[PDB]
């Protein structure tokens, strides 16, 4: 079959800068050649079709080239807007197998900002159906970096949280995350002190909040 | 305005059989290709099959061949995918897509011109599990005592223990998004999801405000709305 | 002109020996 290897695997880039994604294929596919554009939770979108031709309303500052097997999608002047994946798609069997390249993430760089941080306790309606779910946010940040901990009574906690966080918005290039610590009823109420703390680029000491069980 | 519409998706026992259905409009389909392509959960595109609705040509992704069968209803402008002996692996979001005709055309002053996929469907999400549907708990993250005076304050939701994908998360009945984030959902220890819904308020809007998280698991079809208040 | 119907019926090195004829072999020249 056909592959596409696809380059880079992830970029990072300021605003205004010119970004170069290119594909190079196994084997010769004529200029059947396109480029999509997917943000998180859509369909692709087209941008580039016969490896050179614009598709009907996509801004002039994204390109398409070809040189042999080698196909280049260039973003001259990149937007926050643009926090993509890019894939390229080759179809020049006729009828036959369409592959894909892997894909490129592109983030968009932004100045530094700190996480607005928030601690829930959980409710009491979840208390009385056993567990105890307590949940840490980090709101807006940048970069992506971030180290949450947690601390019951002092004692920092293994194991028992997920972190979950959310594509970097379009219009202002953050990032937010939730950590979520999972405690047994029993467990929740031998203890009384509940603690998040969060390093962050952005901080310029460990920001830490808590509640007191009571 | 060219459309597809994708339905048919949903949860599937591993060896079981699924039909999706894509229904065109808007352009001539009989002059046209459809493709199914698919996107496991964080993964990349991956073609699964082609057909021409005019000459009734099809061709099939070698993951595919002998278990999926692409087929189209002109009198209806819909394709069909038949998956049948489904695996684990075939979980992922099934997008149709299209070609106008042709598929390549040729003028010496242009040069070769070949189509790409300008229309997409929205996507139909097909999970292959043994786990049952489980609809989803909700809990308020309610806003903390410890108020921002002029500043700002965080409330949201927490939706528990469901299976499969997808809920849908959203505030005031769609009317509240700016700040709002929903949490991709994490997979627990236990195989259910969970996932959290959050957003900034002005501190000073609490106790007059209100605000209802709208939670949606049409699997199990599950709908809650919960106010969230301080306290 | 549209090919798609001369493809139909040809295998792919015939498909891409009439295509590349078409590029004027452009991955094979400076």
């Amino acid at each position: 079959d056909i592959q596409m290897t696809q380059s880079p695997s992830s970029l990072s880039a300021s605003v205004g800068d010119r970004v170069t994604i290119t594909c190079r294929a196994s084997q010769s596919v004529s200029s059947a050649v396109a480029w999509y554009q997917q943000k998180p939770g859509k369909a692709p979108k087209l941008l580039i079709y016969s490896a050179s031709s614009l598709y009907s309303g996509v801004p002039s500052r994204f390109s398409g080239s070809r040189s042999g097997t080698d196909f280049t999608l260039t973003i001259s002047s990149l937007q926050p807007e643009d926090f993509a994946t890019y894939y390229c798609q080759q179809s020049v069997s006729y009828m036959g197998p369409l592959t894909f390249g892997q894909g490129t993430k592109v983030e968009i760089k932004r100045t530094v900002a700190a996480p607005s941080v928030f601690i829930f306790p959980p409710s009491d309606s979840q208390l009385k159906s056993g567990t105890a779910s307590v949940v840490c946010l980090l709101n807006n940040f940048y970069p992506r970096e971030a180290k949450v901990q947690w601390k019951v009574d002092n004692a920092l906690q293994s194991g028992n949280s997920q972190e979950s966080v959310t594509e970097q918005d379009s219009k202002d290039s953050t990032y937010s995350l939730s950590s979520t610590l999972t405690l047994s009823k029993a467990d929740y109420e031998k203890h009384k002190v509940y603690a998040c703390e969060v390093t962050h680029q952005g901080l310029s000491s460990p920001v830490t909040k808590s509640f007191n069980r009571g | 305005e060219v459309q597809l519409v994708e339905s048919g998706g949903g949860l599937v026992q591993p060896g079981g059989s699924l039909r999706l259905s894509c229904a065109a409009s808007g352009f001539n389909f009989y002059s046209s290709y459809i493709h199914w392509v698919r996107q496991a959960p964080g993964k990349g595109l991956e073609w699964v099959a082609s057909i021409s609705p005019y000459s009734g040509s099809t061709s099939y992704a070698d993951s595919v061949k002998g278990r999926f069968t692409i087929s189209a209803d002109t009198s209806k402008n819909t394709a069909y995918l038949q998956m049948n002996s489904l695996r684990a692996e075939d979980t992922a979001v099934y997008y149709c897509a299209r070609y106008s005709w042709p598929w390549v055309s040729y003028k010496p002053y242009y040069g070769l011109h070949f189509s790409a996929m300008d229309y997409w469907g929205q996507g139909t999400l097909v999970t292959v599990s043994s786990a049952s549907t489980k609809g989803p708990s909700v809990f308020p993250l309610a806003p903390s005592s410890k108020s921002t005076s002029g500043g700002t304050a965080a409330l949201g939701c927490l939706v528990k223990d469901y299976f499969p994908e997808p809920v849908t998360v959203s505030w005031n009945s769609g009317a509240l998004t700016s700040g709002v984030h929903t949490f991709p959902a994490v997979l627990q220890s236990s195989g259910l999801y969970s996932l959290s819904s959050v957003v900034t308020v002005p501190s000073s809007s609490l106790g007059t405000q209100t605000y209802i998280c709208n939670v949606n698991h049409k699997p199990s079809n599950t709908k809650v709305d919960k106010k969230v208040e301080p306290k | 002109m549209e090919l798609d119907a001369i493809l139909d019926n040809l295998s792919d090195e015939e498909q891409i020996e009439l295509l590349e004829l078409l590029e004027e072999e452009e991955n094979y020249r400076n």
